[PDB]
């Protein structure tokens, strides 16, 4: 899940 | 499980999946993954995705202690459900980097167990589970900013939180919103 | 069970009550009823409780115990075969001077048995209750045997098998009936 | 069960009824019938209900409860051994001044137990029903013990074991029967 | 059952019939027989049907229902404890003015339950039959309570618990028996 | 499973994800992972979620749902065979204009299922939770279909089977895929 | 309950209760009761009360044949349910004396069975159950006044009748009215 | 079973014996005892054996058979419902001229059934024994029905269902009881 | 299952799909995927669906059916062994002129099977649904065979076993494949 | 089991004892008791033991055997149906000249059956015991039939089925009762 | 199962197909596929079907049978061990002149087995179907063996065990393979 | 099973086949296939069949037996551990002069086992078949060991355990392999 | 059920 | 069943 | 329960 | 069974 | 239990 | 057991 | 399923 | 099965 | 098994 | 086991 | 877990 995780 | 296997591909991006009941095998695997990632790079963030009903407390604490021990920040992201020890682990992520998706469900409650035998055996088991609860509550207090007394009361029975509520409580920092 | 009326009914006419099985609620209700019936027929004459029992439910045993102490007639207790757990507690509950065992009878004392399943708080409640039940049993046994509470606590910690002679030395009975 | 008549039938001739098992429909129907039969034989003489029961069905217990309150004779209650759940509710339902327990008897109070499986709507109905049952039990217990409904609510939230002496202090019984 | 005759036989001598269990064919045959026997002993005197039943078989219940309506004596109905499903239908079937419940008794109404397994055509037959059974129940309940068929349909769609007072307001009984 | 790569892995290379079973946690974790992997390979091209499922766990389904809404690519949904309960919820969750079903596919909507056992208070908690879950499902379904929450509530009260055409009229899908 | 258990008391008034599944024990008991009643009085009516889902065909035919053999009229009264062989027995009562209560349920259908083994064994079992069905149907035809063809069609699957419908069909003579 | 004295004991006073179940040793011992008892009460008067039985143990059936042939009174046999296997053998064993069936009764004849597991030699012994038992059955049935042993062998090879009329034609019974 | 590439994968390279088991969701998902994969490899060339199946889930079968009708290439159907229930429905669903059976193959047609347990209203829903499913099957079979809906209704009322030749006469297939 | 007294009790009044089941200890205790009771009522009149039994426990059978030989009255034996194993041993144990079988009755003789589980030494003990039991049976059968022990050994090696006539030729019975 | 390729795959390269288990749908689908695959590799060369099977499903066997007759290559059949029921039917279905058995192989022929449960009408349908299946089997066996249909009917009525030599005399195979 | 190839595949490269389990159809199909494969690789070099088996299916064993006799290479047999029933039959089936056992290996011979259930006629067929199977086994064993059929019949009547030395004296093997 | 049965 | 059994 | 039932 | 047992 | 119950 | 119980 | 999915 | 499938 | 299969 | 097997 | 294990 980016941004930000990744 | 399709092949790109998908979990090994995600582990290359420093993503660890906690997607089942927490037992000893799951904890050993997650611990090992955490340590392996730290050895590959001690500064980059790790991402722990959580969809779990909880499970063994000692297994959960193996994961918890490993998270706190390593140098990288471990982000936690609740997708779906984080209940019991799963919610405890959700709350254990690096401060500022604990998330849940909007419709994810967080549940907190007291530990469960059992005891059979002589009065003395039951006493030992009772003391042990009460001490386990105090330990969980104390840590949750520190991680959420709530008092121990409030945690005690709010975990007395099953307590279901929305993602927004979990944020208000201090179990997570942000609800991830879609663009 | 042969007939002469069935053998137990014939013995009940001589004021003999048979406690010859595991102690559950049905057995306790029957023995209680028999004790009260005998008192109503004659409040002065002795009653004889023959015991060959591995024990059973503590609350059921206490129904019997309390009924014995309530009624006016002396209740003699005679251990034939085995008196274990609550059976030995009841053996000890007979009228002072009138507790007997046959020479090869076996007497066993130990702590109460149980179980608890659920939340930490539920286990705590169950533990407190079974510990309080044990204190109550020990206190009564102390009074009935003349042993200190500390000695009872230690000697009931695990299964403790006594010979009839030993049971007499302990104060659980007054005499070994010799042939 | 030994014979003198079986022992329980002999006791029933002295107006003693034994509630000595789990309370289900059969037990309730038998006790109700005994209560009515005794009232028909003599509407002025006291009846004695001896209780050694872990409880059981609430509706079955209420059949007994309502029958006790309906009949003209006083029903004394005597807890020997154990009165838990509905058993303790019935212990408390005896005629005021004539509710007893033996010294080592155990009394336990708690909230009602049940279950529900199915659609959300079905679970809701089952939940509403069991909550209404609890309010009804608590209200009656309040009247019978003199404690407030709020105190009953709190004290029945989990299993609460009382001694005979404690049960007396609480208002569940009037006297602890002492040996002479 | 203690002995006075067993207690139910003694009550039958006073024209009291106990419907105190799940309604199956054996229970219905017994109650039918009791009703007919009482009518043969005296066609003018009231009969008293005491009800503490979760219900059961619809056809078995209708055997009882039809027998009640056929005989000359009035059949009073008294709900003690619980009258659910067919039990509540039978409660409502007592002679008008002589249907009672005790204050804390529980009355429950709902739709009939069943099953069907097999070919589409077989399932259709089973569905038609259970729907027609429901129409029959509802029509009779309408006449006996004064409520419309449409109201009965709606109110029985799911489990509907009534207090004794509510059952009276509904027309299932005439009076709440007060001490 | 035949080999061309197994057939599902070959389809995943074309950005097709198969939701072809009961929805439990393993299935949700796999679909989530697949969705994220596809987004990382290309954040602009469409993804295709093929659905033949009786439903299953609501939390597992919400993991899938939230992941779909989070990622940048549009997720097309295609019902082949059956989409029931959470399966139909997920069908409806596809990108607006790109939710399809085949002509003979079956779509079913109903209320959530569960259970609760224990003390009155515990049953109350479980009932409150499943009611809140239902409101959440209904609210989302409202937004996705254009139907009112009240209409969804009524129409999900019992099992409600829709043809593909009916599902389109309802707003669960946009088009019935028609054969040429 | 006891007044003498209730069924024995009713048997003294010549009432026989067929209130369960029909197996061999039930049929032996009912046969015996029928014969006993005829020996006590060969002229007075007997009353067979029926609340039964049916059961064994051979057991039912033991009852049927015994009814037809004895001199007294056997009235049949359906209370609750008469299905399969139960409805066959309901229809077998003395002409003019077959009744049902108004809400009683009557069901007719074809006989059920099973067969396992060699082709030859299956053939034997099939022939036997087909012959049994023709026999049931023929008797029902005679007792109801309907044609064999109509009985065949109407028993092909489970067919539920109301008491009034059972009367219109000829399975009973009257609906007992309160 | 209702009381008049249970119904079967009442019938036994009229010299009626009921063979109404599977034939095992308990049933055979009871019927044997009844036969001997009736002969001791009256050696001249007929006894009536009513048969509704699927058969069972052959040795148990032979206890009954031999007892019938030993005693002086004629034993009438009446098939009501079903007489299969050993039951039909016993039906056929009644006094000549006094074997009956009711019109819709079912009569079935077949070969004896059994089992053997173990060593080749053990199986051989069991096979020889069951073949000898079959020859014994067939021989007796031949004498009692008037059919040849060869015809009996062929007609009992598989399950053979007879109507009452057919059983009469075969010589297993003498008359079909027809209602007036 | 031997290796040449397992045998089924080798056949899939020649555009042969094997439907050789009970039809459940896993089988349908696999066959659907195979059909789509083959269309992507070549949209013009025939596909061959070999059928030896007792049938199974109707919704699973419809996933296969709808996929067959959706794709551009002709899907030949060949019944080897048995095609019963949904298997025979799928046999009939092949491209017109290219539905075959081997000479000793068995084709069986019947009505759909199911079940329902619960409230009258729930049973009603289940009954309506299974009746609607039957009408849909019958209507399609009518179109595919040329028989009237009424004839299909009558002929599927019970299990109806057809020979290959009979299935051809009926319009379920076009030819019986004969050996050269 | 019909009532005439139940049928077996009525036959016991005529000195008939029925051995109609598997031989276990309950059956043996009953038959022993019956034999002794009959001897006490009349020590000179014959007793009749009817046998339809597959056999069973050897020690139980020997209780019966020894009781038969101990008492003064002759015990006639009549095989109806089947006498196998210990049943046939008991058939042969009747008073010489008064052992019968019905014409179609079946008699079977074979070796004793058993089992052994455990250490080699335990198996050895069990084997020795069962071999000694067999020698004892064979010796007695030898005396009662007039056949040699060697012939009995060979003929009991496997299941050996005899017709009634064959049993007579063998010396297991004296006469075939003919109709 | 050892590796050289697993052993069966290695044999398949030499055009050997193993029918070595009960015949169900999976086995038939596999053998059909193998037959077709071999024909596609070479339409002229012989295929070898080795049979050690107790039989099984008739429809599954007919899938194999029809595939054998459809393809161009001759399919030799070789019975090793056992060919029973459908296995023997398939043994007989090999190319004329190329059906073999090993000397100690067992061949068994019998009628088809099945079941039917339900209404009279349903049983009739099932009976008709299994009778027609039997006629079809018998007719084919007649053509392949040269025996009359009447003789086949009689000889398959019960289990009929043939030696390899007997199977050859019967026309089920052409030659007994001699070492 | 460790890796060197798994160990059995490595041994198969040296022409060693392991018969190390109960003999069922799967085991027989595998051993048959291995034998044929080895003959195709080299028709002159010896094959080695190592046997540690309790036996099993007779028809499966005969598939192996016939395959051994059919192929050109000599098949040596070596009993390690145990060769019982069909295992001992196969041990005896090795090439004359090349049948061995290790010194403490156990060899057991006995008659075939089976079952039969049903009609008298069915039991007869099953009995005839198992007797014919026994005659076939005995005849072959006669030829392979040099013992008469009559001696084999007697010696296989019950379980007969042979030492390796005894098996050699009997003619089941040619040599005891000494260390 | 009288009248008339019985 | 009389006449004649009994 | 009198009065009045019974 | 008389004569003679009994 | 008298006095007083009963 | 007398004397003395009973 | 193309066009358009994919 | 060719010709013609395939 | 060659010759001749294969 | 060589010599000689193998 | 380094330092120091490893």
């Amino acid at each position: 899940f980016s941004p930000x995780a990744p | 499980i399709p092949t790109v296997d998908i979990y090994s591909r995600l582990l290359k991006d420093r993503i660890i999946m906690l997607g089942s009941q927490i037992d000893d095998n799951v904890a050993n695997s997650i611990v090992s993954q955490l340590l392996f990632l730290q050895a590959q790079d001690s500064e980059k963030d790790i991402y722990l995705y959580i969809n779990s009903p909880g499970g063994s407390v000692t297994a959960g604490f193996a994961i918890y202690d490993t998270i706190q021990h390593i140098k990288p920040d471990v982000q936690t992201i609740c997708i779906g459900m984080a209940a019991s020890m799963g919610s405890f682990l959700l709350a254990a992520g690096a401060k500022g980097k604990r998330f849940a998706l909007p419709n994810a469900e967080v549940m907190i409650h007291q530990p469960l167990g059992g005891a059979q035998g002589q009065a003395t055996e039951i006493e030992i088991a009772a003391n042990h589970i009460l001490k386990t609860r105090e330990k969980l509550n104390r840590i949750l207090s520190e991680r959420t900013g709530q008092s121990i007394e409030k945690i005690q009361k709010d975990t007395d029975r099953d307590n279901f939180l929305t993602a927004e509520e979990a944020k208000e409580y201090g179990l997570i920092d942000e609800v991830m919103v879609p663009e």
